[PDB]
């Protein structure tokens, strides 16, 4: 109709239409369709373009001296940030400035007051996010070129695989959001009827199953320390810009989920679950066993600012035949997203308080099967591979490619 | 992928032990690389791992006095063990593990394994031997004992 | 946690031999080694199997023990056995390890020779099988200064061993005696 | 060329080129912007 | 555009003066970003102007203790004055002019005003005041009045 | 890798790479011309 630079993106049409088939039978396959690669290498390519004209930060990471900032802090979350005293480079390139910033201890690692290293430079030189950009998700619709129709799925019973009876062909999809997410997949696009399960194989546990939700569960994850920035210049017209003093009191991010509406979406996950397994099966929710942060830890976008939730508490139940659960999501500032060995980010902080009210779509769970022809089945949630995200929203769409040529017999003579 | 160690055989006690293991036909991308110890009086056990962007693991019985750090330049990783008494004396072994989840995962691509070492004795003739084996021919050979204070001592009859 | 395990199970060779890892609350993985030898796993679920493994190894598990099955003990099965299972608080968490051995001879008595020193006492031991063997000491038993040699195979191929004591020249006792046990038999041989 | 060792050299800018700072210190008058691209 | 200034209300006498104007909401391509000063006893009047290359100008009355930056990163520009005198107190705004001619260019988008209150007094309590305005209580209050010394004086009477 | 510390650093270079320059300092023959791009 940021980093989803659609100023190279023609505009679409206003009211595209749509054909509805009546009598065709498409052989549907969510898990095989060639679109969802394309889109991954769109915003990755798309990504790395808008990453161009930032600043470097190539000569940053001095040996950094760190000690336990401790004001007024708060009982937990205790020596998580730090208080950095190090030196740069200026605008005129034969002075020094001895200059202090704030870091994350997820950021930091000692290299034996003790000194102090950024995690990025013993790989690579992280690239700052320069402030004029955004990182909300704008709606991005894929379309055709001349010869190619797209089809769209239209049967309301549709677990993604197999034929699929009514069938509509459209020019132009729908509005698809890039969102960002690990374990539980936000702003998505809802069921219509029950909550539906998708897999490639539900008899093997090492393929992602993954659920959709028919009526949303609100969150809201919230950052409560008032931090400020400030513009530390490092040569002639870059500026990096390091966190301030804070004003007030330190607090770590707070995650909300209301507990009556997550317990009753969880009921229709189950009964819907036990379709494919038993009518007496026990159910049960683990929280997550992953290695790294991203696998482990709930993560996703805030604006401006990357967090990563702990989410124990809500996949923490069994099930046999105004209260909120609070999460404590966590602020980790270097990110190194689309899992590529020397390309990372530096995202700068965002001044004030930060708010987002999200809610949730779809869950990406992973079973853990024990034995064939058991009694008891646990599930886990889980990700990384960004795949799956989008793979929950492209499910009812495939390209194909018209022949218009025929021939058949009749009666006719040419002259 | 074949992996490779490399490290002294010989670490003297109360010292930093240091160990490389490399990494030849493959890529860091997505693998957790972990070490792996076996000693013959405490069974197998795991002793950390570390991921391509540096977010380590230490078992929580041995932290404080381990490190394990990435490089993606030479292709390798490697370990450092801070204050080794003689009770660290085993074979080491590199592994690694795939991205996800590690509820039902296993150590895969096992490298050969160096056997590490470490005393707190010194140089010493037999009163009939820490640097030399010694051999005695005039009868039956047989194997030596390793005593609390790091040395040797072996018996021989006809 | 701690996964208990059997310390050493012996079968003869042609039957089963099942091994426990009990306490695991979650799925099991098996590992073997052999001395020399890089590890290899050899069921990496509660049932399933990798390829390229031979048809004798499988596994089951019932309620919160898991059993492993050999179908048939040969001198290639000679090996050690850890159970691994998968903790939250420590990532990875190993069993004590189970000793799997074949009888490819049968059992012969163990010889003990003794000698005086002109300061240390000596115990020799040697030609036993299989290598299980416990030793002791008496003058009223001792607990102070006694090391043990661990087994191992000589050009023989039948197991020795040895054990050690070093004593101030109390040349107080009258009487010095050193005590072995093979799987049931006692030898006791001594004297100043 | 050698980047360890450095040199004394002297140069005509004009009036219209250079701002004082405060024999009398100077900079150029585009090092608070970005970076020139000498015109080959 | 929006031009919000920042700085010190209150400064000493012969110490150099400090202001800063901050543009939220455009851009600095083709304007001259001009500083004004409004003062009681002698009227309107003009500081000088800037543009985005570093380029400057100056009244030519307060030519020699004024002088005017630009920080394009930082999104705003800044004033600084030198030996300020006692008859400098007034109030400071900041306008923009557009490129080009500036024999019709009328200032806009001006900003709030910030007051800026020089002096070289020092804290005295009045006999019956110059940190605090002091309140008598018993009657009418009449405004203060300020001496060629930069102290307080006023009267109140039943 | 850290932008305030220096190593020292041995290597053997043929001698048609290095340079005399004014009997015991060289540089590299390219560092007058041109800056080289090591092949990857
Ligand atoms: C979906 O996953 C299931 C497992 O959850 C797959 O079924 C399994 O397929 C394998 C490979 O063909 C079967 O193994 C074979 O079984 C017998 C001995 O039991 C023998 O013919 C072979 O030696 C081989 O091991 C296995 O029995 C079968 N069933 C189970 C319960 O594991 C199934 O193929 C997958 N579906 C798709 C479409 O990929
Ligand atoms: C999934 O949930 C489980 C169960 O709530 C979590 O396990 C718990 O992890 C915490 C981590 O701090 C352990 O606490 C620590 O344990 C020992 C106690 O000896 C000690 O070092 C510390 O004082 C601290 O209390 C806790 O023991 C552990 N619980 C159990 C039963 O093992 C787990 O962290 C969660 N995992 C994820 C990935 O979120
Ligand atoms: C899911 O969608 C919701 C839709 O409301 C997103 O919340 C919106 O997030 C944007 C970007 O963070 C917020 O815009 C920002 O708001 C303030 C005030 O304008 C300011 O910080 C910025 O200038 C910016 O415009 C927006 O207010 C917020 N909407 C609400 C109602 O809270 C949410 O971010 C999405 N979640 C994702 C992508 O994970
Ligand atoms: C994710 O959340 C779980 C929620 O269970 C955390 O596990 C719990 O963490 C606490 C704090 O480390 C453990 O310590 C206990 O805390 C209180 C006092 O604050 C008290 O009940 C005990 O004296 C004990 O110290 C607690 O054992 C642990 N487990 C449970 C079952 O409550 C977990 O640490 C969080 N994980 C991450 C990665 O943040
Ligand atoms: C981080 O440390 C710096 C010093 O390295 C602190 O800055 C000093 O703060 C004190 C206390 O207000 C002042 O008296 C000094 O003038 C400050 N020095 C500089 C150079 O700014 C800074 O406050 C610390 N940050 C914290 C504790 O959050
Ligand atoms: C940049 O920072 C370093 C420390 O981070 C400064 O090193 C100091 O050097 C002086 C002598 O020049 C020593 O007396 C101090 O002890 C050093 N400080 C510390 C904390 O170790 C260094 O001078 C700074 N400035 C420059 C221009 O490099
Ligand atoms: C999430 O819910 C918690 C628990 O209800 C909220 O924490 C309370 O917040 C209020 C208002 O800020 C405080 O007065 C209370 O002291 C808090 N309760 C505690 C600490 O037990 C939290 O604010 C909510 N977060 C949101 C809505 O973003
Ligand atoms: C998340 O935040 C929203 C916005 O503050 C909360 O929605 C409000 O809930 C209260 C409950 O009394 C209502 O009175 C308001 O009208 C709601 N506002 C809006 C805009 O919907 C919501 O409750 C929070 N979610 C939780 C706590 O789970
Ligand atoms: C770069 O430096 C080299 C090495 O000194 C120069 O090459 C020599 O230049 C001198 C100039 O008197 C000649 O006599 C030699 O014959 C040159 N030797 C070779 C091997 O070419 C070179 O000219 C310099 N290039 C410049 C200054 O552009
Ligand atoms: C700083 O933090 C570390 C890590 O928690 C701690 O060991 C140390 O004692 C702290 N120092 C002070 C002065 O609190
Ligand atoms: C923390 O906050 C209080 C209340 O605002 C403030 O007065 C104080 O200086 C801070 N520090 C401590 C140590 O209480
Ligand atoms: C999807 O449903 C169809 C229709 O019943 C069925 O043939 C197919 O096997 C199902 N696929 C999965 C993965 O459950
Ligand atoms: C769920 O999120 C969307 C994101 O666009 C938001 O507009 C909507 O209000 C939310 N609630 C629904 C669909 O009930
Ligand atoms: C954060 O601090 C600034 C500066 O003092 C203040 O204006 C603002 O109101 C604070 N924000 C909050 C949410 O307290
Ligand atoms: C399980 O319950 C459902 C819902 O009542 C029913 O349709 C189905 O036949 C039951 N299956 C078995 C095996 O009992
Ligand atoms: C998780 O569930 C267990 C029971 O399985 C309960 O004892 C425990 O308190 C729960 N923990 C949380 C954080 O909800
Ligand atoms: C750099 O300039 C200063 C000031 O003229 C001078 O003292 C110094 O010698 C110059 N050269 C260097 C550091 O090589």
């Amino acid at each position: 109709d940021n980093v989803w630079a659609t100023h190279a993106c023609v505009p679409t049409d206003p009211n595209p239409q749509e054909i509805h088939l009546e009598n065709v039978t498409e052989e549907f396959n969510m898990w095989k369709n060639n679109m969802v690669e394309q889109m991954h290498t769109d915003i990755i390519s798309l990504w790395d373009q808008s990453l161009k004209p930032c600043v470097k930060l190539t000569p940053l990471c001095v040996t950094l001296q760190c000690t336990n900032v401790t004001n007024n802090i708060t009982d937990d979350m205790r020596g998580e940030l730090k208080n950095c005293s190090f030196n740069m480079t200026t605008e005129l390139r034969d002075k020094k400035q001895k200059v202090y910033s704030l870091f994350y201890r997820l950021d930091v690692v000692q290299i034996n007051n003790k000194e102090y290293r950024l995690i990025n430079c013993n790989t690579s030189a992280c690239t700052q996010a320069c402030p004029k950009v955004s990182f909300e998700p704008i709606p991005i619709h894929y379309c055709a070129p001349a010869g190619f129709a797209i089809l769209k799925c239209k049967d309301k019973k549709f677990n993604g695989t197999g034929p699929c009876p009514s069938v509509s062909t459209v020019q132009c999809t729908h509005g698809i959001k890039p969102v960002v997410s690990t374990q539980l997949l936000l702003n998505g696009s809802l069921a219509e009827e029950e909550v539906m399960i998708r897999s490639e194989n539900i008899t093997n546990n090492a393929k992602n199953i993954l659920v959709q939700f028919n009526t949303p569960v609100q969150i809201n994850c919230t950052r409560p320390n008032n931090n400020t920035r400030k513009s530390i210049r490092i040569g002639p017209g870059q500026a990096f810009y390091a966190t301030g003093d804070i004003i007030g009191d330190i607090r770590q991010a707070h995650c909300n989920v209301s507990k009556a509406t997550w317990n009753e979406t969880l009921g229709k996950v189950v009964k819907q679950l036990r379709k494919h397994f038993g009518n007496n099966t026990i159910i049960r929710f683990a929280n997550s066993s992953g290695g790294d942060l991203e696998v482990t830890t709930h993560s996703f976008n805030c604006g401006g600012e990357f967090f990563y939730c702990n989410t124990s508490g809500l996949f923490n139940s069994t099930w046999i035949s105004n209260d909120s659960i609070t999460l404590p999501c966590r602020i980790k500032q270097i990110i190194n997203m689309w899992q590529r060995i020397g390309q990372c980010m530096y995202a700068p902080p965002i001044q004030g308080v930060i708010r987002c009210v999200s809610n949730i779509t779809g869950l990406i769970l992973t079973r853990d099967g024990g034995s064939t022809n058991s009694t008891t089945e646990t599930f886990r949630p889980g990700g990384g591979d960004m795949r799956d995200n989008w793979r929950s929203e492209l499910y009812k769409y495939k390209v194909v490619k018209i022949e218009p040529l025929g021939v058949a017999p009749t009666r006719c003579k040419r002259r | 992928v074949q992996l490779q160690e490399s490290g002294p055989g010989v670490v003297k006690s109360s010292e930093t032990l240091s160990l490389t293991c490399t990494v030849s036909g493959g890529s860091m991308g997505g693998t957790y690389w972990s070490w792996l110890r076996l000693s013959p009086g405490k069974g197998l056990e795991w002793i950390g791992y570390i991921f391509h962007t540096g977010e380590t693991n230490y078992s929580p019985s041995l932290k404080g006095r381990v490190s394990i750090s990435v490089d993606t330049s030479k292709n390798q990783f490697s370990l450092r063990l801070r204050s080794v008494t003689a009770a660290d004396t085993a074979v080491y072994f590199c592994a690694s593990l795939p991205r996800g989840q590690l509820v039902n995962a296993y150590f895969r691509n096992w490298g050969r394994g160096s056997l590490v070492s470490v005393t707190a004795a010194s140089t010493k003739g037999p009163s009939v031997y820490f640097p030399e084996p010694v051999t005695v021919s005039w009868v039956h050979t047989f194997p030596a004992v390793l005593q609390s204070s790091g040395l040797y001592s072996l018996s021989s009859v006809v | 946690y701690e996964l208990t395990q059997p310390p050493s199970v012996s079968v003869s060779p042609g039957q089963t031999a099942t091994i426990t890892c009990s306490g695991a609350s979650t799925n099991v993985c098996w590992y073997q080694v052999k001395p020399g030898q890089s590890p290899e796993v050899v069921i990496f679920e509660n049932y399933k199997r990798p390829s390229g493994i031979p048809d004798r190894f499988s596994g089951s598990k019932s309620g919160s023990t898991a059993t492993l099955t050999i179908r048939g003990t040969q001198a290639i099965d000679e090996a050690d056995y850890y159970c691994q299972v998968w903790d939250s608080f420590s990532t990875f968490v190993f069993g004590s390890g189970t000793q799997v051995t074949v009888l490819g001879q049968p059992k012969a008595n163990p010889t003990v020779t003794l000698f005086p020193p002109s300061a240390t006492l000596v115990c020799l031991i040697s030609d036993f099988y299989p290598g299980a063997v416990t030793v002791a000491w008496k003058a009223s038993p001792v607990k102070a200064g006694v090391e043990t040699t661990t087994p191992s195979k000589q050009s023989n191929n039948k197991y020795a061993a040895s054990s050690y004591l070093s004593l101030t020249p109390q040349w107080s006792h009258r009487s010095y005696s050193c005590q072995v046990t093979h799987e049931g038999s006692t030898v006791e041989k001594t004297a100043p």
